[PDB]
RNA sequence: CGAAGGUGUGCUGUGAGGCAUGCUGGAGGUAUCAGAAGUGCGAAUGCUGACAUAAGUAACGAUAAAGCGGGUGAAAAGCCC
RNA sequence: CCCGGCGAGGGGAGUGAAAAAGAACCUGAAACCGUGUACGUACAAGCAGUGGGAGCACGCUUAGGCGUGUGACUGCGUACC
């Protein structure tokens, strides 16, 4: 099945509406070392929740 | 001051570049570099670099300063396509187009 | 035979150096003539570590079109066209303002 | 002291059209009256090149199968031990 | 000289009458794809225009008008060969 006319841009964005991306709300500051990291994961330098965990 | 950073005949289709571009029009560049850093996509690396080409230009060439920087300026355009031939069943050939991009930024202390 | 030969005293007749004088260094085979301290030009020489040599920005000399010099007559300080003849029984140049060997 | 060509504005004839000028371009153009034609395109499932739509959709080629530690590197599920 | 992987790509300085003459290099049309500004659009049914016509934004102004852009609401109206 196949279309019988040539749809138009018009369309092509009113479909691709919804295809917008989300951003992160914020990020968290751990207490020992200041560092931003996201929120349940541990930082790049090996901290979480003030604690070093891997060296 | 307005200063410019262009990454042209990049390996990346505009329509997947726009997608991120669109998340860091007008923001300041400290911000727009925290929401890069945390974007799981391909075109947040090439997008990253060619803000942080410019903030250099701009400190070095202009004497401007970080804190007062903002992005008044990002857009993609089209490049040229490379053709290929990928074969098909029944002895039938078909056409692959490999697609590129320009990107540019402007950043600015107004 | 050549008109203008190496050696020889010239002055410009056309371009940016109009009026200038100089000496002929040598002569190019397509038309043109190297001139000394004549049409210089600035090149952006690149460094090469073999043969100890470093770059930076040189002034040296561009060839220029033969037609657009003449030679110089010192008794009238004036420029001055070229022509030959036998004397004894040898071809020789002559200037055609006052029919003077050259 | 700015030709042809490109792109806007104003005026003008019943029409095919004409004239003037701003920006771009960087060396050619041609009155009047006569003369000769490869002389005017939207269609021919016309011919050649470029670019769209369907769509960021189908698919990534045998259902014998992978896990972990170290190394190098800007970066390692796939490279080396 | 500077950002970058001793990258691809770029920003300055310098050459030249000219670098949107930078080697993907005279001029640089159209299809097709984007960024910014003004106005319209989420109770409304069809070849998408034509006649009538408020409101908004903007430029002259002889303060009397007019020009240009958009166009709610309403009569008529089923492409070309």
């Amino acid at each position: 099945a196949v279309q019988q006319n040539k749809p138009t841009r018009s369309k092509r964005g009113m479909r691709r509406s919804h295809d917008a991306l989300t951003a992160v709300t914020s990020l968290s500051v751990d207490k020992t070392s200041g560092e931003k990291h996201l929120r349940h994961h541990i930082t790049a330098d090996g901290y979480y929740r003030g604690r070093k965990v891997i060296a | 001051m307005e200063t410019i950073a262009k990454h042209r005949h990049a390996r990346s289709s505009a329509q997947k570049v726009r997608l991120v571009a669109d998340l860091i029009r007008g923001k300041k560049v400290s911000q727009a570099l925290d929401i890069l850093t945390y974007t799981n996509k391909k075109a947040a690396v090439l997008v990253k670099k060619v803000l942080e080409s410019a903030i250099a230009n701009a400190e070095h060439n202009d004497g401007a300063d970080i804190d007062d920087l903002k992005v008044t300026k990002i857009f993609v355009d089209e490049g040229p396509s490379m053709k290929r031939i990928m074969p098909r069943a029944k002895g039938r050939a078909d056409r692959i187009l490999k697609r590129t991009s320009h990107i540019t930024v402007v950043v600015s202390d107004r | 035979a050549a008109k203008i030969r190496r050696d020889d005293e010239v002055i410009v007749l056309t371009g940016k150096d109009k009026g200038k004088r100089g000496k002929v260094k040598n002569v190019l085979s397509s038309g043109k003539v190297i001139v000394e301290g004549i049409n210089l030009v600035k090149k952006h020489q690149k460094p090469v570590p073999a043969l100890n040599q470093p770059g930076g920005i040189v002034e040296k000399e561009a060839a220029i079109q033969v037609s657009n010099v003449a030679i110089f007559n010192a008794a009238t300080g004036k420029a001055d066209r070229v022509g030959f003849r036998f004397e004894d029984g040898k071809k020789v140049r002559f200037f055609k303002s006052n029919s003077e060997t050259i």
